[PDB]
């Protein structure tokens, strides 16, 4: 329950908890996919797979060490788990690659096993997953010639013609100091880990900054990716959303935690407290849908994703969705904040507090990061529960009515109308 | 014997109409901006 963080020659945070039988160690930079270039864009995913590279994860083996890395938008990370008793034989092999084999790893016979790997790897993600693909693009259209457009993964044209120079002149440039934070959970103590770090000195590449760029924007738009040999549709669509350390960060969330998420095939599901299933399950409009409130640095999406078989129903799907969303600036009722209140505790709780460090690392570096702190769980709830109607409907009359929207999609999308029909949804007529 | 009262109405409605007809062009061309300068590109599958 306490976000220890002190700054001495480098920035360490941790989050200590006692009953964990691991400990997860590890550097988190203030760079990702949103740092890149159209033309480099790719090179923190490779990073990440040298890293957990055959050579580099049998030495961390030997050692009785696991490794772990997630590459995201506004940041990278890199962790090292290992038993209470080997905290400091992570920070052993987190050095030793970070410094000593920063040269060892990036060898002619490495570098080419694992591009083949990462190009095999990023191939059958296009060609097989259709919500993550679709969502990929829908940042890369409502963000299109900013830094969130950007794909993780990267794509395969930038990524073949990606060398080992890339990933140096990379390395040399976001992989400093200043946007780095050392992170470690699980069960060691604060004073514990800072000592093993304070004790071995060398700065190497203090002072230096990174690169500047241009801010990120919202552009309403759409991109269609057709494809009639898909047994399915797969939509999202979503307006500008709230960037972490937004005032209304927690009314976002909350609101979209009001439709929630659906599996027509959960019986459970099929029973929620949601209006808008009444008009979904007629004609079963969709195998399945999930509202998501993204936050980055710059901005954020607010809105939902989508699969049906149901190809000739299409527009009633996305009518009936978009105008319950009317509702927020409207008539949302008292209970369906009340419901929502509990829910987004229960599934805030479930993500801060979980049992594996690895994820707790990543949540808490990601934190840190931006804010310089973590608010902890139990300041969020404070918050939640003084969320009201009129916050929300004030929220929704600036976020969601009248508003330009992003949408992507891909499979058998004839039936989705084109923009303006979509866009006009966005609102209702009034006296 | 209508003649210019007959004229007076012409004055009023062709200016009101004429404004309708150059306010409908614009009107047409914003909800059109979308299809008209909408982009395709074709990559032939494998």
């Amino acid at each position: 329950a306490e976000v220890t963080q002190l700054s001495n020659g480098i920035v360490v945070a941790t989050e200590h908890n006692p009953s964990a039988h691991t400990a997860s160690v590890g550097v988190v930079f203030g760079s990702g996919a949103a740092n890149e270039n159209p033309y480099n864009n790719g090179v923190s995913n490779l990073w990440k797979n040298i890293f957990l590279s055959k050579e580099n994860s049998a030495v961390a083996a030997k050692e009785g060490l696991a490794l772990s890395s997630n590459i995201s938008r506004d940041f990278q990370s890199y962790i090292v788990s290992s038993l209470p008793g080997s905290t400091d034989k992570s920070l052993d092999f987190l050095n030793q690659s970070f410094i000593q084999q920063k040269a060892n790893l990036l060898s002619s016979s490495n570098f080419e096993a694992t591009k083949k790997s990462v190009l095999k790897q990023v191939q059958d993600f296009e060609d097989n997953d259709h919500p993550n693909r679709v969502l990929e693009h829908l940042h890369s259209t409502a963000f299109q010639n900013t830094p969130l457009s950007l794909p993780t993964r990267g794509t395969l044209e930038s990524l073949e013609n990606l060398v080992v120079a890339d990933l140096e002149s990379f390395a040399n440039n976001h992989f400093l100091n200043s946007n780095a934070v050392v992170v470690g959970t699980g069960n060691i103590k604060h004073e514990d880990l800072v000592n093993s770090i304070e004790s071995k000195n060398l700065s190497l590449q203090t002072g230096t900054k990174p690169v500047l760029k241009k801010k990120a924007a919202f552009l309403g738009s759409e991109v269609r990716l057709r494809d009639d040999t898909l047994p399915k549709a797969w939509i999202s669509l979503a307006v500008e959303g709230e960037p972490v350390n937004s005032p209304n960060y927690f009314v976002a969330k909350l609101a979209a935690q009001i439709f929630g998420s659906y599996n027509a095939f959960e019986p459970a599901s099929r029973l929620q407290g949601i209006k808008l299933l009444d008009n979904i399950q007629e004609y079963q409009l969709c195998d399945n849908f999930n509202h998501f409130s993204l936050s980055y640095k710059d901005s954020g999406l607010w809105g939902f994703s989508t699969a049906t078989r149901n190809v000739t129903m299409i527009d009633d799907l996305i009518h009936f969705t978009l105008k319950q969303w009317n509702r927020l600036t409207i008539s949302v009722t008292d209970t369906e904040v009340e419901r929502a209140k509990s829910l987004l505790k229960l599934q805030l709780g479930q993500l801060y507090e979980s049992g594996n460090p690895v994820n707790d690392a990543n949540l808490l570096g990601a934190e840190v990061l931006i804010k310089g702190s973590k608010l902890s769980l139990g300041e969020a709830f404070k918050k939640i529960d003084a969320i009201t109607v009129k916050d929300v409907k004030a929220w929704a009359g600036k976020r969601l009515w009248d508003q330009d929207i992003a949408i992507a999609g891909t499979g058998q999308i004839e039936g989705l109308l084109d923009y303006m029909r979509i866009r006009s949804d966005m609102s209702m007529m009034r006296w | 014997p209508e003649h210019d009262e007959r004229k007076r109405l012409g004055l009023k409605t062709v200016i009101i109409l004429s404004s309708l007809y150059l306010l409908s062009i614009w009107v047409k061309k914003f909800k059109w901006a979308g299809i008209k300068t909408r982009k395709f590109v074709f990559n032939p599958p494998k």
